[PDB]
Order: structure tokens, then sequence, then C-alpha cells
């Protein structure tokens, strides 16, 4: 059943709540639609994360700064890795030249690209969506 | 990140529609100013709603004043579920770029406004 995908990372109550604007937040909610994503495989091993039917769709700023809400630039397209420790990840091949891999920060938002290196483990986010099991 | 911990009781109003975010303090605060200390100030900021802002009185040399602002959440409690509100400590060193010490944020609509949202709240140095 593809449907709303939700993300996040850190341990503790926080679920990524992406609004039109662009802010997007770990908000700890599940009763206002607005923490779903559609999280799929674009290319072989490329992901995307589009808020569609919920919020917009995601943009990073040099990957430094994550956000969306305009368009989905290239910006936008990950590498899906999976690490041994229950958590997925996802590297942005378009900033991959510098080891950055979208990182964001459970009670701060979506924005760690100077740490998206092995540096935070924030990286290893936890997906709960609606798969086709 | 750190920023140290900011003692805070938010409290809300359903007469004129605002959450009174009524913080005691900020302890443990960043460096800024030239010897170990800084001019930190509050500034109380919103998600997209950005229906509110509000600059606290300026702490000259202070990484652990006290002062209690009083910061007016301008939203209604039935629209603060959709309202994530940001406080973020700025310096006001006075000669270089004003850095953002730290911040902190909490999703209203797990804030349930029972009474009064009185806690020890951590602070983090968001870098800006």
């Amino acid at each position: 059943y593809k449907k709303p995908k939700l993300l996040y990372c850190s341990n503790g109550g926080h679920f990524l709540r992406i609004l039109p604007d662009g802010t997007v937040d770990g908000t700890r909610d599940r009763s206002d639609q607005h923490i779903q994503l559609q999280l799929s495989a674009e290319s072989v091993g490329e992901v995307y994360i589009k808020s569609t039917e919920t919020g917009q769709y995601l943009a990073m700023d040099t990957d430094g700064l994550l956000y969306g809400s305009q368009t989905p630039n290239e910006e936008c397209l990950f590498l899906e890795r999976l690490e041994e420790n229950h958590y997925n990840t996802y590297i942005s091949k378009k900033h991959a030249e510098k080891n950055w891999f979208v990182g964001l920060k459970k009670n701060g938002s979506c924005k760690r690209g100077p740490r998206t290196h092995y540096g935070q483990k924030a990286i290893l986010f936890l997906p709960l969506p609606v798969s086709s099991d | 990140e750190k920023l140290g911990k900011l003692q805070y009781s938010l409290d809300y109003d359903f007469q004129n529609n605002q959450l009174l975010v009524g913080i005691i303090q900020a302890a443990e605060l960043p460096a800024l100013d030239m010897g170990g200390t800084s001019d930190p100030y509050v500034k109380v900021f919103l998600l997209p709603d950005k229906k509110k802002k509000f600059e606290t009185k300026v702490h000259r040399k202070t990484l652990n004043p006290v002062f209690n602002e009083q910061f007016t959440f301008k939203v209604p409690y039935s629209e603060l579920g959709g309202k994530t509100l940001v406080m973020a400590v700025y310096d006001f060193d006075r000669f270089s770029k004003h850095d953002i010490i730290g911040e902190f944020k909490v999703p209203m609509n797990t804030v349930d406004f029972g009474h009064v949202t009185e806690e020890w709240r951590d602070l983090q140095s968001a870098e800006k």
C-alpha cells in the first residue's frame, strides 16, 4: 500500500513534519497529516523525498541545509543505503563528492550538511512507511 | 551542539488566544564577546506561521543572565497545533557579526496546554 512514508532519526518521539512553506521540523505528532513523504527509489539506488500528498518536494541547499517547497531540484536525489543498526541511510549524490549525505536534527530540523559526513548518527533515519507486504 | 539550559514556564490564554512563553533564564551560554562572555538575547521566532517576533533585552557580557521576558505567542490555541515555536538566543557583542550562540524549539501540537508548561529546557547551539 505505497502511501505516506514516515521517516525520522535519533531515539525519541520526533517525526519529520513537512510544511508547504519549507520549514520542516521534527514534530512528534501523528494527528495532523503533515509528517508523511512519498519516499521511493526513482533510479537504481536513487531515492527521492517528495511530500506530495501532504507537503512539498525537497530541495537541499547545497546539502549544507535541507529544505523543500519550490521544486525537487537534483539536490533532492539521494542514494538509498541501509545500515546494520535498524536505520536507513540516504547519500545526497548531488554532494556525495564531499562525502556529504542528508542529515537532520531530530530536535532542530533537516540542516546539517557541514556534518552530514560520518559525524552525526542522525544520518541513520528510521522509516515507518506503509509498504506493500 | 550545546547551548546550555533554559528554564521556562509557558501558560495559555483562551481570552485573547495567545500562549504565554514565560522563560525564567538561560544557563551556560556560549561565549562571543572578548572575554569568554557574550551579550545573549533570546529572539522568539516561529515556523512558517511567523505570526510573532519579540526581541529580549540585551544582556551585556553574561553567560548566565536572568530576566524572565514575557513572550506572547500570537496564535489561537486551536491553531497552535500547526505552529512550532523556536527560541533562538542571539548575541550582541556589538563589534563582529552577532552570531546565534544557540536555540531551542518544541512541537506545540505535542504541548498539551492543560494548564502551564513548566520545564528545564535544554539549549543547543544551532549553527546558523
